[PDB]
């Protein structure tokens, strides 16, 4: 499991 | 995984490559991800845009002057434009689509149009509602950066039908937001111009796409379209109804389709004509049709409760004279008056009559203006003050009535708001009618605009104003001299009923329009 | 694999740095994992976009302009700016590429003239809309942090294109949406920055990359552009067409194309110089030819469909008098001159992006106690400018013959008949002088004279801008002789020789010199 920012 | 969906597409070179590189480019990404996620929905939009799919278009025009005009009544400008369509398709093989802008009052016909020109031609039938549409994304999308990104609302509904060539009725032009929160009339620009149709370019599909394929009808309700697209846009007019043109669409239009929609069989109501030019005359005042099938409605499902109430009874009748037993009391409904005239107005609703009173009273030279007036009418009652004022001695009036009389101009409008120069004339009939106490006789409607040295200018909108003025029992019309050639466009009983007076100045219209003379 | 890639596109030094440097860190990484995804797609990404290929720019002026004027006719202005372009081009090896922003009416031919260009320069084509556009993103895109991240849209079609040479076409650069929540106008800042193109830092391919080669070309309908975007573009302002250029655009490019998408042969259908003229004159009121080739196509779909339904006539000829029987009512009517020399009117020459018009001004001056009023939708520099001229008349009603205390007995109303139309500006300022004399003497204004200019109380008249509509107005008003100002007889360079020939121009100094010319007796 792996955070990612998305806009 | 899914170049069978690829290759079954048929796509051309660039959204072939683009796609099998998005493709070839997931499979070397883990799944249960994020960005697989998004380039698994971009290829699922990809997978449903039509690149190939073509519907076979008709090649005959009998057919389609038959279909256009079994289910419509007397468009005939519309519908020439579509034979000339059909006439050139004929010819070659495939055309730019034609982009049109149908312009006209509500209940004109125009939405409607759109489905005959749909199931006449062969083409498949969406249509985009632009009332409401505020920003560009409605039009190009997003990028599949953001979260909710769909390629715009075009694609979708190309997607929605499956065909490269539908009719897109774009609804409602005029009623888009496009100041500078958010102006999706300039992204239009893109889409209405045959320069760059071959090379659409969505936000979400970079691809380019071909709207050249498409045709395009557009609805509007007025001309206050934005100049880039009145020129991109083929602007047909569509006129307001006649009484017995009302009377042939209800009777051949209206009728089997409100009888067949609230399951009224053969022989179980009838309306005969003088129910519906009643109906006409007593319970509607527009120019439309909206009103004629909301009140049909009315008698339909009446009907149809009347019947399931008391089933002694097997047959209803309307006649005219029991609407009052459906409808109950009726909505909207002569003398040589002194200082009082029946100019001619044309809104965007349509045309109307228009009554100007003055009164003239022993003061010091006021000048009083009520019925809320623009600033152009206001500037053209001193325009026509002006005229009064100039040939003062030839009329007969004494030349001290800027200073000892004043004067109120009223129009009985009321809330309504009016503004124009088309009737300044009717200001300065009214101006000399109060200031001679000769009467203005009160068949006589007239209209134009009013020069300083006393001549009479053309005005627009010739056709609803005498519209206007044959559903208000006026007989004599006095209409400017250089709109003439607009009465070869008016219907025939519309010049057979009333009487056109063709005027140049303002002595034609006091030698006409007044009953003693000056 | 992909070192063969990166070593076969050839970069420059820091993007060959980079990628190398990206391809050996995702060499210590699992090949199915995210950062695994977000290092391929800068490296893919660096290597779809060109940083050497060019293409052989053309040398051939002849040629050039024959591509030219196949395409466009007129627009002398730009089609010398595209040859001297290939001209230097054809001296140096490689220069900074031109920044031009077409600026007219719309119906003028600068989209179309992008492709001409592109045509006739050898320069690959590309074209981006910015109507109405609001994301600053489509022009330097995002940082490969974001899932789905990608480069702006320049980024996108350069690496599209695969040359490093091409032609963009900025569609509707004025436009584009200035506000606090977008403004990609300041974006643009960048990339259309003489100096600066050579490093376009973007936010994906956080790289330099080289944009000094670029032909950038933008076109818009209006000087509606940010002052920092309007001084670092080239602008050339294509005016309205003339009658006898659209009636050339007509003979040579219009109807052909028209007679080529409705698969009309030589000898089915033929319209001469009457037809065309009259679509000119009484139904287009453009600048310009869209409409017109609305005209054109109706009268070619009307004439397939008689083809078609009648088949008994097989050639149909269209000219000036049976276009009513194909188009019908003639939709607009131009202004033309008043036959009788009349007491109070003049004929001011009246200048709108459509193009000239005649400008008909009247005067009332009734018996009262001073009232001015001034009718006619005027603006505010209209009626400061009767303001002026009034007190012009006021001032010199002792030499003019004139009662000079009319101030107070008579009321004056200037109006102009057109009503509904709004009417600013000071150039029909003589004119309204003229007017005041005439209704304050009598002395009616001959009506073969138009006139222009600006007027001070000293009573000197100043210039004025956009002649050549007003004297094409004048010729076409059936006008004999017209009053410019001074200082505009520079601007009779630059008119056609028939309007010169016709019109008898009298350059004017001051009031006194027009009312000598302009009126019937002598002041
Ligand atoms: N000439 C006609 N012949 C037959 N039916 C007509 C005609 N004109 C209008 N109608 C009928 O009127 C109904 C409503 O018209 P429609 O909704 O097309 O008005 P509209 O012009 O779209 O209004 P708006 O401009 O406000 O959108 C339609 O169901 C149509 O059947
Ligand atoms: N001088 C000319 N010669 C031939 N065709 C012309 C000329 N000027 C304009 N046209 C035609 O007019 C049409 C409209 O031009 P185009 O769309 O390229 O620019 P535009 O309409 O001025 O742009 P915009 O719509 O942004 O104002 C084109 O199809 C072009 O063929
Ligand atoms: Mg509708
Ligand atoms: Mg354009």
């Amino acid at each position: 499991a792996a955070a990612a920012a998305a806009a | 995984a899914l170049k069978r969906k690829i290759e079954a597409a048929k796509m051309p070179k660039d959204a072939r490559e683009k796609t099998e590189a998005e493709l070839q480019k997931l499979k070397m990404m883990s799944p249960m991800s994020a960005e697989a996620t998004v380039v698994r929905g971009y290829i699922d939009w990809m997978l449903q845009v039509p690149w190939n799919s073509r519907s076979k278009v008709k090649k005959d025009l009998v057919k389609a002057q038959e279909v256009l005009d079994t289910d419509h009544y007397g468009l005939e400008r519309v519908k020439d434009r579509i034979l000339e369509y059909l006439a050139v398709q004929s010819r070659v093989s495939k055309i730019k689509g034609p982009i049109l802008c149908l312009v006209g009052p509500p209940g004109v016909g125009k939405t409607s149009l759109g489905q005959s020109i749909a199931k006449a031609t062969g083409r498949q039938y969406v249509r985009m509602a632009l009332g409401g549409v505020r920003d560009e994304a409605e039009i190009r999308g997003h990028r599949r950066t953001y979260i909710g990104s769909m390629p715009g609302k075009l694609i979708q509904k190309m997607a929605k039908v499956g065909v490269k060539n539908p009719l897109f009725l774009l609804d409602q032009i005029d009623k888009m937001a496009s100041d500078m929160r958010g102006d999706p009339a300039s992204a239009l620009l893109e889409v209405l111009d045959p320069e760059q149709n071959v090379a659409f370019n969505d936000h979400y599909l970079e691809v380019d796409y071909d709207l050249s394929d498409v045709m395009f009808v557009a609805t509007s309700n007025s001309m206050n379209i934005p100049a880039p697209l009145l020129d991109r846009m083929e602007v047909i007019r569509l006129s307001g109804y006649t009484e017995d043109e009302k009377l042939n669409i209800a009777k051949q239009h209206l009728l089997p389709k409100q009888f067949e929609r609230n399951a009224i069989k053969k022989g179980e109501l009838t309306i005969d004509d003088s129910a519906i030019m009643s109906i006409i005359r007593y319970y509607t005042r527009e120019a439309g049709v909206r009103s004629l099938e909301r009140e049909i409605s009315k008698l339909c499902r009446k009907a149809v409760k009347n019947l399931l109430m008391d089933k002694t009874v097997k047959h209803i009748e309307i006649n005219g004279d029991n609407l009052k037993d459906f409808l109950g009391v009726q909505k909207v409904d002569t003398e040589n008056r002194v200082g009082q005239v029946t100019g001619l107005a044309w809104t965007e609703v349509g045309g109307d009559l228009l009554t100007i009173e003055t009164a003239c009273v022993p003061g010091k030279g006021k000048l009083t203006y009520t019925g809320s007036l623009g600033e152009v009418m206001q500037e053209s009652i001193q325009a026509a003050l002006t005229v009064v004022r100039a040939r003062a001695d030839k009329l007969g009036i004494n030349p001290d009535f800027y200073e000892k009389r004043d004067i109120h101009v009223h129009v009985p409008e009321g809330a309504t708001p009016k503004d124009g120069p088309s009737a300044g004339i009717a200001m300065c009939t009214a101006l000399v009618s109060c200031l001679t106490g000769n009467p203005v006789r009160a068949d006589v409607a007239m209209t134009g605009e009013i020069t300083l040295r006393g001549l009479v200018l053309p005005i627009g909108g010739l056709k609803e104003k005498l519209l206007a003025a044959h559903r208000g029992g006026i007989k004599v019309v006095l209409i400017p001299d250089d709109n003439k050639r607009d009465l070869e466009e008016i219907p025939d009983n519309v010049i057979a009923d009333l009487e056109i007076h063709p005027v140049k100045r303002i002595d034609d219209v006091l030698a006409i329009a007044l009953e003693h003379p000056a």
